[PDB]
Formats: structure tokens, sequence, C-alpha cells
């Protein structure tokens, strides 16, 4: 197989700033490179063919250069619209057609940890048979940030699920959202619910917790 | 100009196929490569092979080979991507495309159909139930409070809050395939504390598959 | 346009009866269709600077050059990043992104030169990045 890695896999920049994205072959592939922008929930889009050619209609602040093993997309100075995930790939008359892993350019901001709020199930939820607790971190920056859920003091494993938005438009934070999922049966058994959060920007891991019945 | 035209949306059910349609007008493959895209639901770009005439064969990617076959038929200017075997994870979509390979040196005009989008999932349609997350008693000057739109199928679902009027520090996450099949997801918004007396929220939620609305009023709890 | 591509002149045939050596081929391609190909070859002590404007037709791969009088056939090899030129005298060139030889083109070469009842003994051409008279 043949392999492309783009690394670093984020930039975060600003609008004027210059932004070069690598693409690293895991073998020389002459210059059968392609590079794509992607926006969220949009269609690729195609930048540049044969390492170095703009497709049409492409601006002239975005050029491709390489051949071999290492590629480069350079963006001689960003525009507001050019903040998106950015793929290379294998593009020939030959297989394989390999991708690589991509490069979100996101917009640069300082360090801001998370607010944090943790949310009982409902008692109309609760009638059902089934209980959702949600912990909700709010507002932060960067994007990494591990939610740990403990029922009594003990780590719950298997049972959460997590959603993260789109960076604000306006002040460049992230929201992430992780439901633990129980039957009533299970809530039932335990008192403490805990949501516990670990963030860049907190000099302690962040609790948030109720006891079952307000 | 050629153009791609996919098949339109599929709901399969773990351990089915499906066989995703591809039909060119405007021109048709010989002489180009007709390759099959996936991309899962907020991640990254995965070739899974294509048909290389160059060299007179179809071609898989690793992960892929053995699940998908890829075909193609002349008369109908149409290729076809059948993936076995389905399990939540083939949740999905999928695009066909024609590469722009064949000269020596040309102008790049690769051609993509639209993607089809491929949901396995066991459920059928269905509406959501929307419970309150409740603000806290207990920050600023600020409370969040938000609503859990639970076990719909399929997506999408629309969320505003209060009509519309309130769309400040609102944040409506992605929704999440459960293991039963059926989508949640959540809505919150962080509003003045003052507030929580005196004005009324309500998430107002539609999902037009199913002909359904709610509307739950948010309040501190008793 | 002004989109671009470099390769190398590994092998040639015709049907009948040669640069002692070449400089790589550089293509440019123009708004319009057209594409100018530049090679630099070694010839009887002298660097000769060759270009060829080939003219779009209605068919891909196929171009008009030599004030119409040439009708050029360009096709990928099966064998990775090499292509075939085929022109009609009646010749056919290998053209490869790696300047040294592979077995494998040639050996495909030799298949679409019999195809095409052009000669079958392949003069593969040395290569310099520079010319030196
Ligand atoms: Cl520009």
């Amino acid at each position: 197989e043949i392999v492309l890695t783009q690394s670093p896999a984020t930039l975060s920049l600003s609008p004027g700033e210059r932004a070069t994205l690598s693409c690293r072959a895991s073998e020389s592939v002459s210059s059968s490179v392609a590079w794509y922008q992607q926006k969220f929930g949009q269609a690729p889009r195609l930048l540049i063919y044969d390492a170095s050619n703009r497709a049409t209609g492409i601006p002239a602040r975005f050029s491709g250069s390489g051949s071999g093993t290492d590629f480069t997309l350079t963006i001689s100075s960003l525009e507001p619209e050019d903040f998106a995930v950015y793929y290379c790939q294998l593009r020939s008359n030959w297989p394989p057609l390999t991708f690589g892993g991509g490069t979100k350019v996101q917009i640069k901001r300082t360090v801001a940890a998370p607010s944090v709020f943790i949310f009982p199930p409902s008692d109309e939820q609760l009638k059902s048979g089934t209980a959702s607790v949600v912990c909700l971190l709010n507002n932060f920056y960067p994007r990494e940030a591990k939610v740990q859920w403990k029922v009594d003091n003990a780590l719950q494993s298997g049972n959460s699920q997590e959603s993260v938005t789109e960076q604000d438009s306006k002040d460049s934070t992230y929201s992430l959202s992780s439901t633990l999922t129980l039957s009533k049966a299970d809530y039932e058994k335990h008192k403490v619910y805990a949501c516990e959060v670990t963030h860049q920007g907190l000099s302690s891991p962040v609790t948030k917790s109720f006891n079952r019945g307000e | 100009q050629v153009q791609l035209v996919q098949s339109g949306a599929e709901v399969q059910k773990p351990g089915s196929s499906v066989k995703v349609s591809c039909k060119a007008s405007g021109g048709t493959f010989s002489r180009y490569p007709l390759i099959w895209v996936r991309q899962t639901p907020g991640q990254g770009l995965e070739w899974m092979g294509g048909i290389f005439p160059v060299i007179g064969r179809t071609n898989y990617a690793e992960k892929f080979q053995g699940r998908v076959t890829i075909t193609a038929d002349e008369s109908t200017s149409t290729a076809y991507m059948e993936l076995n075997s389905l399990t939540s994870e083939d949740t999905a979509v999928y695009y066909c495309a024609r590469l722009d390979t064949y000269e020596i040196l040309g102008y790049g005009t690769d051609v993509w159909g639209q993607g089809t989008t491929v949901t396995v999932s066991s459920a059928s349609t269905k509406g959501p139930s929307v419970f309150p997350l409740a603000p806290s008693s207990k920050s600023g000057g600020t409370a969040a409070l938000g609503c859990l739109v639970k076990d719909y199928f399929p997506e999408p679902v629309t969320v505003s809050w209060n009509s519309g009027a309130l769309t400040s520090g609102v944040h409506t996450f992605p929704a999440v395939l459960q293991s039963s099949g059926l989508y949640s997801l959540s809505s919150v918004v962080t509003v003045p504390s003052s507030s929580l007396g005196t004005q009324t929220y309500i998430c107002n939620v539609n999902h037009k598959p199913s002909n359904t609305k709610v509307d739950k009023k948010v309040e501190p709890k008793s | 346009v002004a989109v671009s591509g470099k390769w190398y002149l590994k092998a040639m045939t015709a049907d009948q009866e040669k640069p002692d050596s070449v400089t790589p081929m550089i293509l440019k391609a123009q708004k319009g269709g057209n594409l100018e190909a530049k090679i630099t070859m070694l010839t009887n002590g002298q660097c000769q600077n060759i270009t060829v404007v080939l003219h779009k037709t209605s068919e891909p791969g196929k171009y008009t050059a030599y004030e119409g009088q040439r009708v050029v056939f360009i096709q990928p090899s099966p064998v990775r990043d090499h292509y075939i030129l085929y022109c009609e005298i009646r010749m056919a060139k290998l053209l490869g992104r790696d300047p040294e030889q592979s077995q494998e083109a040639l050996e495909d070469f030799r298949e679409f030169s019999r195809a095409k009842g052009l000669n079958q003994e392949i003069l593969e051409l040395a290569q310099s990045e520079t010319c030196s008279p």
C-alpha cells in the first residue's frame, strides 16, 4: 500500500497569515498528487492536480509544489473563507488513489477552559425506563478535552457518546456534549452522578455532580 | 461536460448489502478511472476502489478488499458500488468520481457525483421525544439550559429557541446514532440567570420525515 | 490554464530509419486546448531545441501538428507513469517520469509498436539534464 501523511494535522492561523500544508508519501509517487478543500457538511473541492496545477477557477493564493515523496500546499495569505480541512490524494491513471488523513486549518485564539454543566434525567424520561445524563463543556479551546463519568465514584465505560460543534464564527471556541445512557434500573442503584473534565486550560480537573433526586 | 448522477439516500439493516449507482451523461468512463470514495459523518475521505481502464482491472483499498464490489455497465453508462455485511460504521456518504487523467497533460476536469447517504439502521421513521435539560439552581450571572431530542429516525431534525428569537449562545450538537438505530441530539443555550424567573425558554423541534413537531418549555425544576 | 508537466523521452521507433542525448521534455497546456512540447537533442555535435505545438481535436488524446499534416495519438502505458505517443512516416515514442529505463515499459512499448507495424528494434535514448555540444 501507499500511505499519505499530513502532518501537522491541525494548523491554527488567521486571515493574513501564510499556510504551508505538508503531505508525505510513504514512497515516491512522482507528481501524482491532488489537493482538496472541504468545509463541514459540503462536498470536497479540487484545488490542485498533478502536484502543481490549479483546477479551474481556483484563486492564485493557492499553490502546490513537490515531486517524489514531499508535497506542499501553500496559501500565500489566508482569507476568511479558507478555514477548512485540506486533503491530499494520489491522483493518476494507476492505482492506488489513497487519501491523506487531512489537515484542519482553524482560527487561532487564546486557551479557554470549558464551562461545565451537568444535567440530570427528566422525570418524564425516567417513566419510560431509560435515563440520559448530560454533561456540557461550553466554549473552550483548543478542541482536545477529556470527559469521564463516575457513578458513586466508579469510572463508567461503554455507556457514553460525545458530540462536538464546529468552531464558533464569533469567538473561535468549541463546545461538547457527553451523554451517559442508563436503564432506569441501573440509574436507581446509585446516588452520585459526576462528570469530570480535563482540559489544557484547567489546572486541576473540574467535576460537576448531582445526587439522584434534587 | 460530463455529469455523474448517483442513486438516492438508502437506509439498510445491519447485515444487509447496499448497491449504489452512478450514471454518466455527456460522456463515458471507458478511458478514465472511475472511483468510489466514502466519508463517515464528521470524519475523513477514504478511497474504496476503482475501475482503471489503463490496466484493464478493478482495484480496491485493503480496508475494503473482500467486502466491496465495483462494476460498470457500458450500455447504460452506469457504475455501481456494492457494500456487503453492513454495520453501523458503514453509515457514510459515498461518492463516485471520474478522474480526468487520460491526457498526458490536461485541465484537471474531474467530475464527482452528488453523493449518496447510506444509513445503517434497523429503525423505521419515528418522530422524537424532547426532554428538558433544566437550568441548575447554582457563575458569571449565566445559566446553561437545553433540550435533549431523543429517539428519532431518520435525519434530520431542526431546533430553534423561542421561535427563532433566541439565537445568541445557542449550540445545537450533531446527532449521534445510538445502538438502537435511532438518533439523539442536544441543543443548549446560555442565558442570564436573572432571567430564569421571568423569561420563558421553549425549544422548537421539527422532524419533517415524520411530519412531527415538539415544543418543550425548559424551566428550573421545582 | 498555463498548466505544466515534465517527462523523459526514453525510447522511439518508426516504420523507417537518432539523438546522441536528450534533455527532459516539458509540456505546457494553453487556455484553448493546445499543448506545447519542448525538448533539446544532441545530434551531429549540435544542440537542437525542438518545439511541437499539438492542436486540440474533438477527441481526447488526439492532436494535429505540423500545419495539419501530422496526426498524433497519446495514451497512458499500462506501466505506471509512462505514456506512448504515436504519430503519422509513422513513429512511436515512450515517455516516462523516470529517466531510468523500465524493462516493463519497454516490453509494452515493443508490443505497441508491433500492433502499429513499426520497426520492432526499439532505440533507447541516453539521457542528460543539459546538452553539451
Ligand atoms: Cl488570491
